[PDB]
């Protein structure tokens, strides 16, 4: 989107920054690293998936 | 480029050539050899069929019907060898004789293979093994 | 590197790996000199120092040959663009002698040179004037003079070698007569002294002996020649002495004043002082008189670049820029074609040379692309050297080599054909001969409808005549005792699988091998004679000039006394057959063809036809010795097709209903014409659809649709292999 | 696919070049015999492909014209050069044979009746043509000499049935279909008689036969004894006698104009073609071959042959070896003695070795274990898995299959072609001078940048497995002379073939190591492949010691060295077996 | 997959392909699934037993990166580790460069190691560019930054050292703003004091993507063969003329590449306003942007600019060119609300004499002087032009 | 001279490194008093703000510590 | 023979990347 405006005319810079690359299975990890912390303060450890076991 | 000839000695080290050998001496010995690469032999055999009259050939005979089977047989080997490795050895030595500036021993650094041939010798000259 | 110099450049960023350069206000021809970019700095420089107004390239570099020396150097402290090709050139030495030495060389050098562009302007320019018709006329009449001069200095070097070679010197006393020397071309230089006199000789009775060396000298140098009207020694100050006084700083500086001692140790162990004394003279006499530039400019032979290698071919160059002023270290000739090739580009861009162009800008770029497009094939050349002549030396030894061997392996073969002639009458005295080999005309199996399929009536009596392309049946008469057998089981047999396969067995007992010989006319006998010693001369001169190669013959006989198996007019043509099987007929037809299996075309003459006979029962491993050998009587053969085709059309082309009726009329002479080749020559039509003679011709006289009987029988595996495999039994069987 | 046929290289050179389709077409036809009809799909790819190698060549032309077109970063080599005049004439050679190769499969694909090839007419053909073409036939067909007398005479039947469903270039034949003469007496065994042919029309109305490939499997099964069964088509037969009511109003309406039994004894096939009695008959049988094989299927008529022909062909040793077979081979190599300098597509066996070769060869796969270079570059390009006829009949039946082997040589040798083609672009063309220097900067080192030498390939597995001192004890003297007796070949020959079967498992483990799928596979091939051998050297170590125990020579009193065959055997070590190495025992580098 | 082309009206020629860098390729676009991988990878800490077995340098840097910002302030200000300053600049919190500059003085401020203040209190000019860098690039994203940037300046001068790698800086925050006379004006004083022109804020300058935090990190790879081209560039411009024509021919590329071409020619109608010699590469750049929008966005000054730059320095086509463009661009019947060019006696009699220099030495000069005192005359017969096409075919 | 055109086989590939802020971490753990505020009153002598929300009844709290600091209702 | 012609290839490629700077003349 940031080249489509720079095309058409609506805007004088175009956008290198890659940062947002990767980000959809990095936010996915973080909310599955956090309902795993919550999982350990209610001591439900005792069965986990082994999606569970690899972010541990 | 030594890939090649290393495929090309490890091919004729394992293949067969063949030789015969009449005996010159009267005597009917037909000798047959196969020999590898190696030098050694796989087959030794000889042949009666020719010579009917028997027991006049002593036993110095038949050797020397069989090294001159073996004589045979391995140049056999060593005239298919250079014919094998041959055309491909004549096109190294004009990628090697006049391409010596794209190797790692020509031009400038003809003066570092020279100096390293030299330390190599003074280390060998420095214990027995050239003096001796 | 022209367009790189300049103001333009500034304009453009450029790939450093392949600059694709702009073009220059100086490419376009219509540009004057006014518009010049490095004109008008010079033109700038030309008005603050040497206080000149310039308006053209000629009249900047005559203002700057009539400047004095507070002016020479106050313009060349404020120039910075000393080469613009950046070619490693000799400078004048106002590039060097930092300091105090710059301007006391500028008093001396700007002087002396005034003095030489005074001789050049009146004294020798009336002089080439006189002799412009034919060159080089000048300094020939110098040459006798210079000669008489030599003999002094040679006789003054043997006076110091005092009767011993100069090769049995002590490497330190050939040092020390060469420091004499440099030493001495130093004082050349600076005192001006043509030949200088030196602390060396301390005896009185020598320098007696120098007395009359140097005024027997000086006379020869005062001695004026009829036709010019300068001195031989007024030639030497002013052109050779003026031109290397502009270099001093190759002669006052003592590392390169070691170079020189070991560039002239390397000249005299090589060659004698008598050889170097007259190509010396022959420098000066073999050149080019400049008077614009103001330059001797000599042959730059052999022993010349020798002598001048410390100023051509070292490390001396310090280029200036504006970039960077930089001394070129590590700078070095490799061979003596690059100082004839630097001196070259020297001598020819000078100041004022006839070889620069300075009408416009565009003729003197052009003519200086031009200076340097030549040096550069010569440095092209220098490079290729060495690994192509080793390459040419290295190609022409095994040329000589295979010569040598191929001598050496014919004796093999006389002596091998020639053992199997022995035993091949001691085997048919004993074995079953042939009798009957007679050649037949091919019989048609067609026949009417009132003909009876059974009698078979005609087989033919006698043929005169065999085309190239054409059929015959050749007739055998072998009494072997396996013939007869099979004459009996195959007439006596409807059939069974047991009995076909007796008959099949019966045919492989035994085989006949057929083939074709030409005689030999006794004209190309001397003919074929007279080519077989012009070898066998041209071998021997070959190795009596190189004595390796007398060794190498010696190795190759004792080599084919052991590889090759031992054994204990009419000429070969064509073999037709390889196995002819076992028939009761006793009759095959055999094809001819065009090319023979060493592919070419047969000549013309008398063909009779061998036939051999083996059996594998009674002689095993087939022995070319043991057979049963038969011959045939003497035919014709040639080529019809250029009959058969001019009685038909009475040509390039073939129409497309002719065409039909004309294949049948090659068969109906004896020819063969498959469908095959009539069928593909159908293919290849123009517009009008007419068929070409040349493409019928080559489908004809190829072995793509008819083959031999030799090759029918063999795997394409086989025949590829077969070039490979019969120089395999060429080193078994030499010769 | 499609393949040229004609000659188009050789009249563009001449600068002979077509621009209408009429123009084109004079270009097409072929001005002497045997005219060649095309169908108008391959009449326009065949006209696409004129214009495609006339505007390459066209432009070929004004880019060479131009430099007294090359890759873009590559220059052009001066003229006159070794290396360009050797590129030049690697590309000129390497031209000719991709022409040479694409015509030749052309005249494969004509000659099998393709689709797009419709029909092939002679009349421009003289005696010698037809001769000459009937010398060709029956060496491709390989069929016995009464089979020969039964096709030319139901062909006619087809001809005759099929004759207002024929266009108008079929005309021609029915002038030669009614120039047919049979037998009433001299001409009465020339001929044969016309209740003979009259057998074989009444298969054309009982069983709805049409083509060519319909003809071979009713002309099989109706000398056999079983006929009503096997010979029972998914259409129904129709009744015997209305069959025999319109043959016999076929039959009568024949006689004023001037279930049957099987025929006879035929005259011999050699009096057939070298008669002029019977060469109107013989250009019914040449032009009814060309014109009447179609892609149809002739089991789809009738399932119950491709039963019947099935079961003797386990046994087709026994069951093929026939009276009439016998004496096939006797008159194909007759006549094939006639013409040997006509090089067709050659055999080089007899009838029934060639019977037996293609048997070995469509039903089971070929041994080249012992091959360095032909197996591991084996590679089949095609395969006949659904299809088992008799060999003799099966290139009548499907000759796509039987095609197969020299299709796949044209095809290696267009490979070969294109490989010479691609060297020397590198020849003509070289980079810049500055890209040349670059290279130079970077000198070959031995150590890192040459390929190492040590590289495995399959010649190196070999020297390996044979470097074993067990190993080379029986190649050389553990086992008899293969030269010397039949056994010890046998015992030379397993050895050679477990030999080669490990050192190509582990060949085959190092091109595939790159991948962790198929080496935990190959890993398993090298198991078998050790376990193999090494139960073969252990069952000869322990022959060749204990059949020496019991020869027992004594030479102690000629008081020698104490080498022999055991005393050598036993003083080697043990046995280290194959398997339980690992893989930089067995030739992998560490 | 086809994606439109922004209009720079830039010239496709292999001589200005140094002025196509800075333009924004798809090629890069279709690249970049590729990097996911890498990126994915990259977001993840190392061990511990990495981390503590690391160098001193290496740990400091990867620790205060990751640090929030006050933090890694706190830290160098507590252990005076000031080589630490261009992590900080990095951080994933930092303000505005302005802020920055602040904090970077209060930590020179309170630092526990205090060296003499000549040389505590002095920021390298590699900082100062770069803050100056990212102001500009902030600038280029919202001018209106820019009034702070000048208060920053203000500051600056007055603390740092002036140098003419911020004055340098400074001129491409006055660019980027918009802002086109005063930024030639500052270099033209630049060329006045002698000093040179940066080439790393020239290279940035015709680059307005590439914020120069990420370009001295070097997380984009690819075009730094555009960053050398125009550094080289601009060092081959400063051998031969002033800082001046320089930073007018940046600021040429970056309104051409930002799509300001307003902005674009009043930088010529700047540079001919206020003295600064034009370099001859930004005259036949300028002639070939005025050859690609065909004379459109163009006025009657920038018009007597353009012909005043090319009888100085310029051939005979471009200013042939220029002329005819404009007379025909008088007579559409879309301009004809716009007034038309007309040349003031002083400047005409100014071009002429020019002309007639130039034609002294020159015959394309002198055969073309008289049609080219037609088109500024505003009397254009065609009989010349007829004339001048009979004298080209024959 | 220059004999033979050659590359080396070995294909090499650039390791793309690139610093990015991907963790979002901070240690939030201060000393100090935190206040309930209905309004306060910030007078340095360059800058006055006046922060209120309203009430009924408010309280004062004053700082002079650094700089005068109004705290309506603590 | 190698070091004069890598010298050669070293300042033709510094006049190539990094130019000097260029004396003075008088403009018309």
């Amino acid at each position: 989107k940031a080249y489509i405006t720079h095309a058409v005319g609506k805007g004088p810079v175009a956008s290198y920054d890659i940062s947002t690359l990767g980000s959809t299975g990095l936010t996915a990890e973080r909310r599955r690293w956090r309902t795993l912390m919550e999982k350990i303060v209610r001591e439900d450890y005792h069965t986990m998936t082994e999606v569970e076991q690899m972010d541990a | 480029y030594p890939a090649a000839v290393r495929y090309g000695v490890e091919l004729c080290t394992v293949l067969t050539a063949e030789g015969k050998f009449v005996d010159e001496r009267g005597s009917g010995l037909s000798a047959r050899c196969v020999v590898n690469g190696t030098g050694a032999a796989e087959s030794v055999v000889f042949d009666t069929a020719n010579c009917n009259g028997t027991n006049t050939t002593s036993v110095e005979d038949a050797l020397r019907v069989a090294h001159g089977a073996l004589r045979s047989a391995q140049d056999r080997h060593n005239t298919l060898a250079a014919f094998r490795l041959g055309p491909l050895s004549k096109q190294s030595q004009v990628l090697l004789f006049c391409g010596v500036n794209a190797y790692e021993f020509g031009g400038k650094y003809a003066r570092t293979y020279a100096y390293a041939f030299e330390k190599a010798k003074k280390e060998l000259e420095a214990t027995a093994a050239s003096g001796f | 590197r022209l367009r790189l110099s300049r103001r333009t450049v500034a304009n453009y960023v450029g790939l450093i790996n392949s600059p694709e350069v702009f073009d220059d206000e100086s490419d376009r021809p219509e540009t004057r000199w006014s518009q010049d970019t490095f004109f008008r700095e010079c033109a700038y420089l030309s008005e603050k120092f040497l206080k000149e107004k310039v308006s053209n390239m000629q009249q900047f570099e005559a203002a700057l040959k009539r400047a004095s020396p507070e002016a020479y150097l106050a313009f060349f402290d404020a120039f910075q663009q000393q080469t613009q090709t950046q070619i490693p050139l000799p400078s004048p030495s106002v590039w060097h002698y930092e300091g105090e030495r710059r301007k006391q060389w500028a008093e001396k050098f700007i002087s002396i040179s005034h003095k030489a562009q005074a001789f050049f302007k009146d004294v020798l320019s009336e002089d080439v004037k006189k002799y412009q018709e034919v060159p080089g006329k000048l300094l020939q009449k110098v040459k006798p003079v210079l000669a008489d001069v030599g003999k002094i200095l040679v006789k003054r070097h043997e006076r110091w070698l005092k009767g011993r070679v100069w090769t049995s010197l002590t490497e330190e006393e050939r040092e020390a007569y060469c420091m004499k020397e440099v030493k001495r071309q130093q004082m050349q230089v600076e005192d001006g002294e043509f030949d200088p006199m030196m602390e060396d000789d301390v005896d009185d009775t020598e320098l007696e002996e120098w007395q009359r060396e140097h005024d027997a000298i000086m006379k020869l140098m005062n001695s004026p020649i009829d036709g010019l009207h300068f001195t031989t020694l007024e030639l030497w100050l002013h052109t050779m002495r003026c031109e290397e006084l502009e270099t001093e700083h190759i002669y006052t500086s003592a590392r390169v004043r070691a170079i020189q001692v070991a560039a002239r140790k390397k000249l005299y162990d090589t060659t004698s002082y008598e050889e170097v004394i007259q190509a010396v003279v022959e420098s000066i006499a073999r050149g080019t008189l400049d008077l614009g530039a103001g330059v001797l400019r000599p042959h730059f032979n052999e022993v010349w670049c020798q002598l001048n290698y410390a100023k051509f071919g070292s490390s001396t160059i310090t280029q200036h820029t504006t970039t960077s002023r930089r001394q070129l270290l590590f700078f070095h000739a490799g061979s003596l074609k690059d100082i004839a090739a630097t001196a070259t580009l020297y001598y020819a861009t000078k100041p004022l040379s006839n070889s620069l162009d300075y009408a416009s800008p565009y003729k003197y770029r052009r003519s200086l692309i031009t200076l340097c497009s030549n040096y550069g094939v010569e440095t092209a050349y220098t490079t290729q050297r060495p690994l192509l002549r080793s390459a040419a030396n290295l190609a022409r030894a095994e040329d000589l080599i295979h010569a040598v061997v191929t001598a050496a392996a014919q004796p093999f073969g006389e002596r091998r054909r020639a053992a199997t002639r022995d035993l091949h009458m001691e085997f048919q005295r004993l074995a079953v001969p042939v009798e009957r080999v007679i050649v037949a005309n091919p019989v048609s199996a067609l026949l009417e409808s009132g003909a009876d399929p059974d009698e078979k009536p005609v087989e033919g009596e006698k043929v005169n005549m065999w085309p190239l392309g054409a059929k015959r049946v050749v007739l055998y008469k072998w009494s072997a005792p396996n013939v007869e057998k099979l004459k009996a089981m195959e007439s006596d047999a409807s059939l069974t699988a047991k009995r076909l396969r007796e008959i099949q067995e019966l045919k492989r007992r035994g085989f006949l091998e057929v083939s074709l010989w030409r005689r030999v006319t006794a004209q190309e006998r001397k003919q074929r004679n007279e080519i077989v010693e012009a070898k066998k001369k041209q071998v021997e001169e070959v190795v009596r000039t190189v004595p390796s190669l007398a060794h190498l013959h010696q190795y190759a006989t004792s080599l084919y006394s052991r590889i090759e198996e031992r054994v204990a007019e009419w000429e070969f043509a064509v073999l037709l057959d390889d196995r002819v099987l076992l028939n009761k007929e006793e009759s095959v037809e055999l094809y001819l063809p065009y090319r023979d299996a060493n592919g070419e075309l047969l000549a013309q003459g008398e063909y009779r036809a061998l036939v051999r006979a083996f059996d594998l029962e009674a002689n095993p491993n087939l022995h070319p010795a043991y057979c049963s050998v038969g011959y045939s009587e003497s035919f014709q053969v040639f080529d019809a097709l250029p009959q058969l085709i001019a009685q038909f059309f009475r040509v390039t082309h073939i129409p497309a209903a002719d065409f039909t009726p004309f294949c049948a009329f090659l068969r109906d002479a004896g020819l063969d014409v498959p469908l095959r080749c009539e069928f593909e020559a159908g293919q290849a039509v123009t517009t009008d659809g007419d068929v070409y003679m040349d493409y019928f011709l080559q489908l004809l006289r190829g072995e793509a649709f008819h083959q031999s009987h030799a090759q029918a029988g063999l795997t394409e595996a086989q025949r590829a292999i077969e070039p490979l495999c019969r120089a395999h039994w060429v080193v078994h069987h030499p010769g | 696919q499609f393949n040229p046929i004609h000659n188009f290289s050789y009249a563009m050179e001449r600068g002979v070049r077509a621009r209408d389709v009429k123009a084109f077409e004079k270009l097409i036809t072929n001005p002497g015999p045997l005219r060649v009809a095309y169908t108008p799909d391959y009449l326009d790819w065949l006209h696409r492909c004129y214009k495609a190698k006339g505007t390459y060549m066209d432009a070929r032309a004004v880019a060479e014209k131009k430099f007294n077109a090359p890759p873009p970063g590559m220059f052009l080599r001066p003229a006159h050069s070794f290396r360009r005049l050797a590129g030049e004439l690697k590309r000129r050679r390497a031209q000719s044979i991709l022409d040479e190769v694409a015509r030749a499969q052309g005249m494969l694909d004509l000659f099998e009746r393709q689709p797009h090839f419709p029909a092939i007419h002679i009349d421009r053909c003289s005696r010698f043509h037809l001769v000459e073409l009937f010398k060709e036939m029956v060496l491709e067909r390989s069929l016995d000499s009464n089979m020969i007398w039964e096709k030319a005479l139901l062909y006619r039947a087809i001809l005759s049935e099929r004759k207002p469903s024929y266009p108008t270039s079929f005309h021609y034949i029915f002038t030669a279909v009614e120039d047919t003469v049979f037998a009433p007496h001299p001409l009465a065994a020339k001929c044969p008689t016309l209740e003979a042919y009259y057998y074989y029309v009444y298969l054309v109305k009982k069983y709805y036969i049409d083509n060519a490939v319909e003809a071979h499997v009713v002309l099989r099964c109706h000398r056999e004894p079983n006929a009503a069964d096997l010979l029972f088509s998914n259409p129904p037969p129709k009744d015997d006698t209305e069959i025999m009511k319109a043959v016999e109003l076929l039959r009568n309406a024949d006689i004023q104009r001037g279930p049957p039994v099987l025929p006879g004894a035929y005259p011999p096939i050699d009096m057939l073609w070298r008669c002029e009695e019977n060469l109107p008959l013989l250009k019914v049988l040449l032009f009814g071959e060309f014109n009447l094989i179609v892609s149809e299927n002739p089991f789809v008529k009738f399932p119950s042959a491709h039963g019947f022909l099935t079961r003797p062909y386990s046994t087709d040793s026994s069951r093929t070896l026939a009276d009439g077979m016998s004496l096939a081979n006797v008159m194909a190599e007759k006549r094939g003695h006639l013409l040997p300098s006509l090089p067709r597509n050659t055999a080089t066996s007899i009838d029934a070795r060639a019977q037996d070769i293609r048997r070995l060869q469509q039903k089971h796969h070929r041994d080249d274990i012992v091959s360095f270079q032909k197996l591991l570059r084996s590679t089949h390009a095609e395969d006949s898995p659904s299809a088992f006829s008799s060999y003799s009949d099966w290139s009548y039946f499907n000759p796509r299959a039987v095609r197969a082997e020299e299709r796949d040589r044209l095809t290696r040798k267009a490979v070969e072609a294109l490989k010479l083609y691609d060297s020397a672009t590198n020849d003509i063309y070289r980079h810049s001078f500055e890209d040349v220097q670059a290279c130079h900067t970077q000198r070959v080192t031995e150590r890192d940048r040459t390929m190492p030498p040590y590289l495995p390939t399959l010649p190196h597995f070999v020297a390996i497995i044979k470097k074993d001192p067990h190993i080379s004890f029986l190649l050389h003297i553990g086992l008899p002379d293969r030269n010397s007796s039949e056994e010890g070949s046998a015992k030379h020959k397993e050895l050679e073939k477990r030999i080669y079967y490990l050192a190509r498992a582990l060949y085959h483990t190092a091109l595939e190591y790159h991948n962790e799928t198929v080496r935990r596979v190959n890993r398993q091939k090298v198991n078998v492949a050790a376990s193999l051998l090494d139960n073969f050297v252990e069952q000869e170590w322990t022959t060749i010691l204990r059949d020496k125990h019991d020869v027992t020579d004594v030479t102690k009193t000629l008081n020698d060295t104490q080498n022999d065959k055991k005393q050598l055997a036993r003083r080697l070590g043990r046995y280290m077996l194959f398997a339980n190495r690992s893989l930089d025992d067995t030739g992998f580098p560490t | 997959t086809q994606l439109p082309d922004p209009p720079y009206y830039l010239p496709h020629s292999p001589r200005f392909d140094a002025e196509r860098c800075g333009t924004f390729n798809k090629k890069w676009l279709l690249n970049l699934p590729a990097l996911k991988p890498l990126v994915r990878n990259s977001t993840y800490l190392p061990k511990k037993e990495e981390l503590w077995r690391a160098p001193t340098h290496e740990a400091l840097e990867t620790i205060i990166g990751h640090l929030p910002y006050h933090d890694a302030l706190r830290y160098i200000t507590e252990h005076s580790l000031f080589l630490l300053f261009p992590t900080v600049l990095r951080a994933r919190d930092a303000p505005l460069p302005h802020v920055i500059y602040e904090d970077f003085m209060k930590s020179c401020t309170f630092a526990s190691l205090q060296n003499p203040p000549e040389e505590q209190f002095a920021l390298p000019s590699v900082l100062l560019r770069t803050l100056l860098c990212m102001a500009a690039y902030h600038c280029t994203l919202d001018a209106d930054y820019f009034t702070t940037c000048q208060m920053l300046f203000g500051r600056m001068e007055q603390q740092q050292q002036t140098t003419p790698e911020v004055l340098s800086a400074w001129v491409y925050c006055c660019t980027a703003s918009g802002r086109v006379d005063e930024a030639l004006t500052y270099a033209k004083y630049m060329a006045d004091c002698s000093a040179p022109f940066d080439v790393t804020v020239f290279s940035l300058m015709q680059h307005p993507s590439l914020n120069p935090i990420e370009v001295e990190d070097g997380s984009v790879p690819h075009s730094a063969k555009g960053l050398l081209l125009q550094r080289r560039l601009g060092n081959r411009l400063h051998t031969a003329y002033r800082s001046d024509a320089v930073a007018a021919h940046g600021m040429f590329v970056y309104y051409a590449l930002t799509l300001s071409h307003v902005r674009k020619w009043e930088v010529i109608r700047a540079a001919a306003a206020l003295g600064v010699t034009l370099a001859e590469r930004t005259v036949v750049l300028a002639v070939e942007v005025f050859a690609r929008e065909k004379g459109m966005r163009c006025g009657p000054k920038t018009v007597k600019a353009l012909t005043h730059f090319l009888a100085q320095d310029g051939t005979v086509g471009h200013l042939l060119y220029v002329l005819l463009r404009a007379r025909k661009n008088e007579l559409l019947p879309e301009f004809r609300d716009l007034p038309h060019t007309t040349f003031s006696e002083e400047e005409q009699e100014l071009v002429l004499q020019c002309v007639a220099q130039r034609a002294r030495h020159d015959d394309s000069f002198a055969v073309a002087a008289t049609l080219v005192s037609s088109l500024v005359r505003e009397d254009d017969p065609s009989e010349l032009l007829m004339a001048f096409a009979r004298a080209a075919r024959n | 001279m220059f004999l033979i055109h050659f590359v080396h086989y070995k294909t090499i590939l650039q390791k793309y490194t690139f610093k990015f802020k991907h963790i979002f971490l901070s240690i939030d753990k201060y000393n100090s008093l935190f206040f309930n505020i209905s309004g306060i009153l910030i007078w340095l002598n360059i800058i006055h703000i006046n922060i209120i929300l309203i009430k009924y009844s408010f309280f004062i709290l004053i700082n002079n510590f650094e700089y005068l600091i109004i705290l309506i209702s603590t | 023979w190698e070091l004069s012609r890598d010298e050669q290839l070293f300042w033709e490629r510094v006049e190539l990347i990094r130019k000097g700077q260029v004396a003075s003349i008088g403009s018309s």
